[PDB]
């Protein structure tokens, strides 16, 4: 049986990605807006238990869960079209509606102060899962609800479902913009010490790498967050080809990270995503090569994850899996990853053999592909850790000056102390150093309290 | 029409003339540095991964024959594959020909050259020699 | 696999009788035994391999 | 055995081509003229499955491809497709080179010579036919009746026309076309089976509905008699068992469809029924021919296969033309193949051997020839 999973949006950029990514779910999978499979869509091929549960004989239902503190941004969702996809059983709103106020402390005490009904809401939800293997949430950690409530249900699911694997989507704020949430950075380090502590993946979303992409590639002057989660939601869906296209590897989530997480420290997770192409160049399917697809995937331009440039840490990449979507020649990846040997164009880890990983996988057959490949660029790189330390040095910053500090004193979290941020800047100097010392031989050594 | 007779000098002059010159100019400046190792220390299949890498990173990846085109690692450096030559036309064509492959371990620069596989028929055109010389 | 697999899937559709298919997949056979590391060739790299995996199954346990 | 190369004999029904070899008694492939392509492209692809099957080969591939008909209401609305279709036809049931033999081809009444053109062209160019000719479909069925001077009635599935020739000469003037036809009264008793509470709604269960009316259904001598009868009697009403062993039961509607042919109200067609439409064409025949006209009425297609449709004929012929009028309706028993038995009938004749469009012929001319070299 496929190995279902539990999508958690958290707040109002969470729960917005979780509804794009649903409906992007839908349109891949063949789903009308009630959730029923569309009569065209008679390839029974898809593994939807893995993402979706069955509501009918004839209805999936996404096995989705949108969480806020604030019941806006869930109304709003009950009032999309998919309204009816989604078995209601897994929508858990908050009775007050009120949110966290864009603190994390508060976060952390409605998710505390709704842990009984929000497990029961996940158990019920659970209970359509054939063979649930974990959840998987999608927040911010600058906001209050997807940072603090986020924090209070990983911790609370770490507790109840302690065997089973917890993955974040966790959206960074913007680094270059300012954010008027002085205590943003604050929020941000309790989160990242919680997914420390109690998560066990991030994945960094950087709403300014969001932003300039947007402006750069999209021409969006200012980033919407819906346009956001569309891009999201397109990025989600090549990461569940792999489920949605059953094939004979990588037919699960785990079986992919695996060889990216050698270590609970080194959880931090950089993705990639090809070919990248503007919404008006749908219309050429260009035939890219492995070759071309490998020189494509080495531009930052291209790279899913906004790595800070660490001056001090001789970063490096300790291994690549290329998960590539579309027509692809075994012989042509052969010559590539010949090719990218010869002119070196991936960097391992000195501390054991590593090497590029390449997946080739297949379209979604109910969805029309205007690009004849695609791919995602799975990458160990020790520069992300910048990225750690550039939202430390920011909560630093945050905490040196108090600002906005009282309004999570007002939380019982955040009342007495900033200690979740101090544990986040260490954590994040920890990071650093097992990335600087992942790109040298004594990683083997690295994570050993000796060593740290 | 089946051996392709000007596709074939198309070919030859792209790449035993260097007709293409912006894919030699690229395949040079990528492969100079790998070639400047000694013979002894270059890996074949390296060298022909940089030089398939190189034409599908070179405007020979717009030529329709460039799969044709094939990798030759000369036993001698250039400088006795030209003399080679320069006596080829010479009746010291048989001192060069009987000329020990160069002991020195030429660069991939010096080492460097194309082969064609020529399929009979077809073969009888592009022969052995011809393609040799 | 996939270069066996997209060798035996052109020759079937190649293919223009049944001794063609006989063979094309006798050849499909050989080429992945080879590939699998399975042939008289490889019985001393399939020696050293089943040494490996043995070993990661000592290092798994 | 001289293995004199057969001229090809192609009948193109309104619901089904018929084709076949000169000298057969009968088209040697019936097929419904359907194209199906893949519904999927991607899936099957690897398993060597056509992007497209045609006729037979749709109808098995139905579940994985999509059906195109090349050939709409009796007119061809894709000429690609047909002459893809016919491709397939001649290389995979036929299995001929029509490089190798002449191609007798099969035309609807009132085919546009434009269409013409267009079929000659691809018989040319496509299949480069040694020669070739484009009959009326309703022509050949008349041929087939032994007669020079008549009406031909065909009634495929898609279109009816009605066909009066004078001397072996069609009469156009008097040419009538009905887009009335076996798919109308297949929908229309699929309608009257769900009333009944046999509830086909799929493509597979209108092509049971469309079985069941084939296998059930007849027409009445007297439409309104018979349904008087079967409201008075179940002996015109009908029980059907589905596959699944539920019965159906079919009362009036096994004379009540039928009787659209003379009430085409009943199936909700604004159409003449077949008295209004013979008496219609016989003024529009001259009244010297009129006469032959209904003294040598052939019926043609697999419309008209209904049981009783001879008797309605005769009689409603008989109150709507003159009494001095010599009425005479042939109703042959194949006249469901009444087509490519004529078109093997006209084909044979050694005197139309010169009757055929060549090769050189339409290198010379073209595909105008069709509206200048077959005349």
């Amino acid at each position: 049986m496929p190995r279902e999973i539990i999508t958690l949006q958290l707040g109002q950029c969470g729960n917005q990605i979780g509804f794009e990514f649903w409906k992007q779910l839908c349109a891949e999978h063949g789903i009308s807006p009630e959730g029923i499979v569309e009569e065209f869509a008679t390839e029974g091929t898809d593994r939807k238990d893995v993402f979706f549960y069955q509501a009918d004989d004839e209805h999936y239902i996404p096995r989705a869960v949108l969480l806020d503190l604030e019941p806006r941004v869930i109304h709003s969702i009950l009032n999309s079209p998919y309204a009816k996809l989604y078995n209601p059983e897994n929508i858990y709103l908050s009775e007050h509606g009120g949110g966290a106020g864009n603190n994390w402390a508060s976060g952390f005490s409605q998710g505390e102060k709704i842990h009984e009904d929000i497990f029961d809401i996940i158990d019920r939800e659970a209970d359509g899962s054939d063979s649930l293997e974990g959840f998987v949430l999608c927040h911010s950690i600058a906001g209050g609800t997807g940072s603090g409530l986020g924090s209070y249900l990983l911790e609370r699911l770490n507790d109840r479902y302690p065997k089973k694997l917890v993955q974040t989507y966790s959206v960074f704020p913007n680094q270059d913009e300012m954010s008027d949430v002085v205590v943003q950075p604050y929020n941000s380090l309790l989160t990242l010490k919680r997914l420390t502590q109690n998560a066990d993946c991030v994945v960094v979303l950087d709403n300014t790498a969001l932003n300039r992409i947007a402006t750069d590639r999209l021409h969006i002057q200012n980033p919407s967050f819906s346009q956001i989660n569309q891009l999201v939601s397109t990025i989600m869906s090549a990461s569940t080809t792999t489920l949605r296209y059953p094939g004979y590897m990588n037919n699960d989530l785990i079986g992919l990270i695996a060889s990216l997480i050698p270590t609970p420290r080194l959880h931090f997770l950089m993705t990639g995503y090809t070919p990248l192409t503007t919404d008006q160049s749908v219309a050429s399917v260009r035939k890219t090569t492995v070759l071309d697809v490998m020189r494509r995937l080495l531009q930052p331009k291209n790279v899913m994850v906004s790595t800070g440039r660490d001056r001090q840490t001789n970063h490096c990449y300790i291994a690549i899996l290329n998960i590539i979507q579309g027509e692809v020649d075994p012989t042509q990846v052969h010559k590539s990853l010949q090719r990218i040997r010869e002119r070196k164009l991936a960097n391992f880890i000195p501390w054991g053999p590593a090497s590029i990983q390449v997946a080739l996988s297949r379209k979604s057959p109910y969805l029309p592909s205007a690009h004849r490949v695609s791919g995602l660029m799975m990458a160990n790189h020790t520069s992300i850790s910048s990225l750690f330390e550039r939202t430390c040095r920011q909560y630093d910053k945050l905490r040196k000056r108090e600002a906005f500090l009282e309004q999570f004193r007002k939380e019982d979290m955040f009342k007495d102390n900033f200690d979740e941020m101090d544990t986040s800047r260490e954590i994040v100097q920890q990071l650093i150093d097992e990335y600087h010392a992942a790109t040298r031989p004594d990683y083997i050594s690295w994570g050993t309290q000796e060593q740290e | 029409e089946e051996k392709e007779l000007v596709a074939h000098l198309r070919s030859i002059k792209r790449y035993f003339l260097m007709d293409q010159g912006d894919f030699f100019v690229h395949f040079m400046d990528l492969a100079e540095e790998e070639l400047r190792k000694p013979v002894e220390d270059i890996t074949p299949p390296r060298l022909e991964a940089l030089l398939e890498l190189a034409l599908r990173m070179s405007t020979a990846n717009t030529d329709p024959f460039k799969d044709d085109l094939k990798i030759d690692l000369m036993p001698h450096d250039l400088i006795t594959q030209l003399l080679r030559v320069l006596a080829i036309e010479t009746k010291q064509e048989k001192a060069m020909a009987h000329a020990d492959p160069t002991e020195l371990a030429l660069s991939g620069l010096e080492a460097f050259s194309f082969d064609y596989i020529v399929k009979w028929p077809l073969s009888l055109i592009i022969n052995r020699k011809a393609l040799t010389r | 696999l996939e270069c066996s697999w997209d060798e035996l899937w052109n020759k079937v559709q190649q293919a223009q009788d049944l001794d063609h298919i006989i063979a094309a997949h006798e050849v499909f056979l050989d080429t992945i035994i080879s590939r699998c590391l399975l042939d008289s060739d490889s019985r001393a790299l399939l020696n050293q391999l089943r040494a490996v995996f043995d070993q990661i199954i000592e290092l798994q346990n | 055995m001289d293995d004199d190369i057969a001229a090809l004999v192609v009948d193109n029904g309104s619901g089904m081509c018929k084709a076949g070899f000169a000298g057969d008694d009968a088209p040697r492939a019936v097929f419904p003229s359907i194209v199906g392509r893949p519904r999927h492209q991607g899936v099957m692809v690897g398993m060597g499955q056509k992007d497209s099957y045609v006729g037979d080969e749709a109808q098995s591939k139905r579940g994985i491809l999509t059906l195109k008909y090349p050939i709409e209401h009796g007119i061809v609305t894709n000429w690609d497709d047909m002459e893809k279709i016919w491709h397939h036809t001649f290389y995979n049931e036929l299995r001929v080179a029509p490089e190798e033999h002449p191609v007798l081809l099969t035309e609807a009444p009132l085919n546009p010579k434009a269409n013409r053109e267009k079929m000659t062209q691809i018989m040319f160019e496509t299949f480069n036919t040694p020669a070739m000719y484009v009959a009326i479909q309703a022509v050949l069925s008349l041929y087939a009746s032994g007669r020079t001077t008549g009406i031909v009635m065909d009634s495929g599935d898609g279109v009816t026309h009605t066909v009066p020739i004078y001397e072996g000469y069609a009469l156009p003037h008097a040419i009538l076309r009905l887009d009335l036809a076996g798919r109308d009264l297949t929908d229309y008793l699929m309608k009257i089976l769900t009333e009944r509470g046999y509830s086909f709604t799929t493509t597979a269960e209108r092509e049971i509905v469309r079985d069941i009316k084939e296998k059930l259904c007849y027409v009445a001598l007297d439409f309104e008699q018979e349904m008087a009868t079967a409201a008075s009697s179940s002996s015109l009403e009908k029980s059907y068992e589905l596959p699944d062993g539920q019965v159906i039961t079919i009362g009036n509607e096994r004379f009540r469809c039928p009787e659209a042919l003379f009430q085409p109200s009943f199936l909700g067609m604004e159409s003449c029924g077949i008295h209004e439409t013979t008496f219609n064409s016989i003024m529009k025949c001259d009244v010297d021919i009129r006469k032959d006209l209904y003294a040598n009425t052939v019926l043609s297609g697999g419309t008209t296969m209904y049981p009783g449709i001879a008797d309605r004929m005769q009689k409603e012929i008989t109150a709507l033309a003159p009494s001095t009028m010599k009425i005479k309706i042939i109703a042959p028993p194949e006249r469901k193949y009444s087509v490519w038995i004529g078109g093997s009938i006209l084909a044979s004749l050694s005197t139309f051997q010169q009757m055929w469009i060549s090769k050189q012929e339409y290198d010379e001319s073209g595909p105008s020839i069709v509206h200048r070299k077959c005349f």
